[PDB]
């Protein structure tokens, strides 16, 4: 489902043909579809890009990789930065706190997990734009 | 060669055995059946005939086969019994042309007729309509005679008759002590 | 080089066939043939299926006539019956079903025209009454050792055709020789005419006469059943006297295998024929 609750078809669709693979392997391909990734977005314009640097009230340890084998009780801030948010828990969604001397902040008091936008707040010089990365694996 | 079916209808009653006419000439008949199937084995050997008489309660004798070594012996024990049957004659054979083997056979039907005929002109009309219709290949042979020959089966066989050319030929034998088989084989249906 | 995952349709055709040619399957080596029509790559359909006149050599090649194959297929081509032959079937008694090397030589010359040549041995002579379990075999490419034995696609089935698990003849011989698996089919007019004919089987001729027989054979001879049921039923009390002694010692662990009560239960459900059938006289005597 997704955050208003409301459930994604191409999710139940993906999920579906996913188990059934039974009668033929290769339709479990369309699993890919129902791919959802968790994190936020604080997108303020469509061609620049800010950074927001969150606080969880958790532990930061608690929250790390699971890294395997090689074979050869606070943060001070979130990992989430150049908003590269990595994955969130739905549970996590209630533990963040943001900071009172960030110096933007949306309009919308981010309460929950989602998609939103950043509203500039102090509307001057520096807005620390970041440039884009170049041909490689992708485009 | 030529792939066609042949069936022959002979008559059973009591009226092939009168002295004025051959030595009971359905032994002349069967000979005329024997050189008819020797001849079109001789032209087409994958030719199937079948046997069956016109008695009320019609039995078929042969299936049809090419294998005539057996049709030799079914030809005898004709149990001469009943005179005349017309309408089931027909459609006893008509309607089991399409039991044959072979597909690509055409349909030809002869018949021996020993008695006079039973069925009035709207049985010959309706008869006529229908073998016409299903366009059957049809030769009346009508062996001995007590009224006129010919009087409504001329208009008969007209109606009987498509396919103008080529088509079928009427087998009009007149008395006469002489043998029928020369007189049958007068005609293009025999060879 | 190229495969894919077969699967053959049997009905009940062929099934009833390979029944009363397991019937008259005697010691003495059979032969049969299978016909059907192959509609695509991965699946194989039989409707057609007879038997062959035994032969002192048995399964052979040179036991299969072809003037009298080709003469019955004929006449089968000549009535309502346009389909191929699919392969051919035998019984192996005893020794298993597994196939020999005349076998498999006939096998190899069969296969020459058809390239699915479905193989199908029956062996009623062991196999209890309880499961029907058949199974088909298949031949393998002798080229096909340095690649993958059997590159079959939808591995699922393949639990399916597990069953047959005996550990000499499936893997005590699967090297060179593998199966197939076999799913059936059953239309509504084989359903409803096989079900109610199956029903009428166990039924009566009109379904009214043998029921006042037994509800007057209540007061004939199922008294003497519910007699000697009561002897039995005193004849367990006899120790369930003796079983408030040792529930009233121990009262820990089981060691007696004995239920005492489904038995009793059933003793009850033999009983209520009369109540059942107490009704039916009431419906006969009323109207
Ligand atoms: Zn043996």
């Amino acid at each position: 489902q997704s955050r208003t609750g409301h459930t994604h078809m191409p999710s139940v669709v993906g999920v579906l043909v996913f188990t059934q693979f039974w009668f033929w392997f290769p339709l479990s391909h369309f699993l890919s579809l129902a791919y959802t990734p968790t994190c936020v977005i604080g997108l303020n314009k469509d061609l620049k890009m800010p950074k927001v640097q969150y606080k969880s009230n958790c532990k930061p340890s608690t929250f790390a990789y699971p890294a395997p084998l090689e074979v050869p009780s606070i943060t001070a801030k979130a990992k989430k930065k150049e908003k590269n948010p990595a994955r969130v828990m739905p549970a996590q969604l209630k533990v963040l706190t943001m900071p009172e001397t960030c110096r933007y902040q949306p309009f919308k008091p981010l309460s929950i997990g989602g998609i939103i936008i950043l509203k500039d707040t102090s509307e001057d010089i520096e807005e620390l734009v970041e440039p884009v990365a170049a041909h490689g694996p992708k485009i | 060669m030529v792939l066609e079916s042949t069936m022959v209808c002979v008559d059973n009653s009591e009226y092939m055995r009168n002295g004025d006419f051959l030595p009971t000439r359905l032994q002349a008949q069967q000979d005329a059946v024997n050189i008819v199937c020797h001849s079109k084995t001789r032209s087409n050997p994958e030719n199937n005939v079948g046997l069956i008489t016109l008695a009320n309660d019609c039995e078929v004798l042969t299936t049809l086969t090419p294998d005539t070594g057996r049709i030799l012996s079914k030809l005898h024990t004709v149990q001469p019994k009943g005179k005349i049957t017309f309408c089931t004659g027909i459609r006893v054979a008509h309607l089991a042309l399409k039991h044959r083997q072979g597909k690509n056979h055409k349909m030809r039907i002869i018949a021996f007729v020993g008695s006079p005929v039973e069925d009035n002109e709207k049985d010959l009309v309706k008869l006529a309509k229908r073998l016409k219709k299903e366009k059957v290949n049809v030769d009346i042979i009508n062996f001995g005679e007590e009224e006129v020959n010919t009087e409504k089966l001329t208009a008969f066989v007209n109606t009987l008759n498509g396919k103008d050319g080529t088509g079928s030929h009427l087998v009009t034998v007149p008395p006469g002590p002489s043998l029928a088989d020369a007189l049958i084989s007068s005609p293009i249906l025999a060879g | 080089a190229v495969d894919t995952a077969e699967q053959v349709y049997i009905s009940s055709l062929a099934l009833l066939k390979m029944l009363k040619h397991g019937r008259a399957g005697v010691p003495m080596e059979v032969m049969g043939l299978m016909l059907g029509e192959f509609v695509d790559d991965y699946t194989v359909r039989v409707i057609d299926v007879f038997a062959m006149p035994q032969s002192g050599t048995g399964v052979s090649v040179e036991a299969v006539d072809p003037v009298f194959q080709a003469k019955m297929l004929d006449m089968l081509k000549q009535t309502g019956r346009p389909e191929m032959v699919v392969g051919w079937y035998h019984s192996h008694p005893g020794f298993g079903c597994w196939l020999s090397g005349v076998d498999i030589n006939t096998q190899q010359s069969f296969e020459a025209l058809s390239e699915r040549a479905v193989a199908v041995v029956v062996d009623p002579i062991q196999s209890v009454k309880g499961k029907v379990v058949i199974d088909a075999f298949r031949l393998i490419n002798a080229n096909m050792m340095v690649l993958g034995h059997e590159p079959r696609q939808t591995t699922s089935n393949l639990g399916h055709l597990n069953k047959p698990s005996i550990q000499a003849l499936i893997h005590g011989l699967n090297r060179h020789y593998y199966s197939i698996t076999i799913n059936y089919r059953k239309n509504e007019l084989e359903q409803k005419m096989l079900l109610n004919l199956h029903k009428k089987s166990w039924m009566e001729g009109l379904t009214l006469q043998d029921y006042s027989e037994h509800c007057k054979h209540n007061e004939s001879v199922v008294k003497e059943m519910l007699e000697l049921a009561k002897n039995y039923n005193k004849a367990v009390e006899e120790e369930d006297k003796m079983t408030p002694e040792q529930l009233a010692i121990k009262n820990v662990g089981k060691q007696d295998p004995k239920r005492h009560l489904e038995e009793h239960v059933d003793v009850l459900m033999t009983s209520n024929i009369v109540q059942c059938l107490a009704a039916m006289l009431d419906t006969v005597v009323f109207k």
